[PDB]
């Protein structure tokens, strides 16, 4: 095989979502998804306090994205990313977390690109 | 059931003693929460001092930390400040504040406020 | 299309490469967890009881940093003698070999370049 | 000169009392190596007691963990077992065994053993 697969999500705070695996190494998945966890961490209370419906799925497009064909990389809107840092900025700032340099919104795209490149996914 | 939150246990007291805050939440609020102290000096601006979640993660000032521990009585809705090591820095009014979301609307309570004055 | 960082594990420094990869949402907390992956085997390094040990678990835990950041993995053998030259000594300190160490998962090593290749240093 | 492994400390103990067993090896060894306890009583299998590295990394059987200490002095070359709690199931003959590598090429010695005897 090519040596990677549709992993389940191990992440403490990335289940319950619409998709249940990411794209991961066969032999590196554990390890992976234990770094991810412990880089996630630091975010628990404004998931447990539910700051914003935008953060959960936020984070977790970064740290355990939907697994796609090929392992193709995927990214959240950066209106979703606009506005989960708005509404648990207080939050944050209360528990001394930063935002991180490399979840900066603007990197984030737009969202207006044609077709695959921007796309709706459905969920029975 | 309307939220109210009581701030008790400030004074005064010389360089080097202890205080106790207490900050005590009545009425009907969410049990997944955040509470807080901060700090306001005359004339300057409300500064952060110490957070704890009722999970009991906890978050400090860097000028307090070793110094002043936070902790809470989940079952009392009361939010503490222990204050160890007092410097005249540390004399401020202290307010506490309760601080959770019903479906993402924000609720923010603030107590009235307990003077710190640490002496020479 | 590079993006490489030093190497910062104390047990993976004087190795033929000197960089590895780090996705930037992972930097430190990566680290953090392999060192914890790394701990129980710190006896094996410092004892030597396998010139292979030290190389098979650098490549686990700070691989060499490939264009794109691709993944790289040593070859079964390397894991089989590591395993069989450290296992007297891993037994006497009650150290257990990983689910992810287990040698059968690793490649044969016989895949058409660039599958596996040899790289060179001199 | 050639390897040589001394053992002394044995001996006979009443259920509840401690010994203390010593191992000194003498000759030309590496300094980074490894040094152990196991035991084997008449007729049954050699079992490792505990083990300890130059640098100080121990490892303890789950039967002895919080009644046996293993302790070393590199400057002698001397691994100690430390016997607390002593039961008649750890009577047996204790050998310590002294193991390294030079150039991956393995040294393995053993002492001549030496009686731990726990009576009722
Ligand atoms: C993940 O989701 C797929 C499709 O919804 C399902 O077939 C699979 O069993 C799920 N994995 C679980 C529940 O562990
Ligand atoms: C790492 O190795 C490369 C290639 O030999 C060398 O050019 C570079 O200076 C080294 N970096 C460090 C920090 O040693």
């Amino acid at each position: 095989e090519t040596g990677f697969s549709c992993e389940p999500i191990t992440l403490r705070m990335c289940q319950d979502l619409p998709y249940n695996t990411t794209f991961m190494p066969n032999l590196l998945n554990h390890y992976d998804q234990q770094t991810a966890a412990l880089a996630m961490e630091p975010f628990h209370p404004m998931v447990n306090l539910d700051c914003s419906r935008d953060f959960r799925p936020f984070l977790c497009a970064l740290y355990a994205p939907i697994c796609m064909e090929y392992g193709r990389v995927t990214l959240p809107c950066r209106r979703l990313c606009q506005r989960a840092y708005s509404e648990c900025s207080k939050l944050m700032e209360m528990f001394g977390v930063p935002w991180p340099e490399d979840m900066e919104c603007s990197r984030f795209p737009d969202c207006d690109e044609p077709y695959p490149g921007t796309l709706e996914v459905l969920f029975q | 059931g309307q939220v109210q939150l009581v701030e008790s246990g400030g004074g005064l007291v010389q360089a080097g003693g202890s205080l106790r805050l207490s900050c005590a939440a009545s009425g009907s609020i969410s049990s997944i929460n955040a509470m807080g102290w901060y700090r306001q000096a005359p004339g300057k601006q409300r500064e952060l001092v110490a957070a704890i979640t009722s999970g009991g993660s906890t978050n400090y000032a860097d000028s307090v930390k070793g110094r002043f521990t936070i902790s809470r009585d989940n079952a009392k809705n009361t939010v503490y400040l222990q204050m160890n090591s007092l410097k005249p820095g540390d004399t401020a009014v202290y307010y506490c504040n309760l601080l959770y979301y019903i479906d993402y609307v924000e609720y923010d309570y603030w107590g009235q406020g307990t003077q710190v004055t640490v002496s020479s």
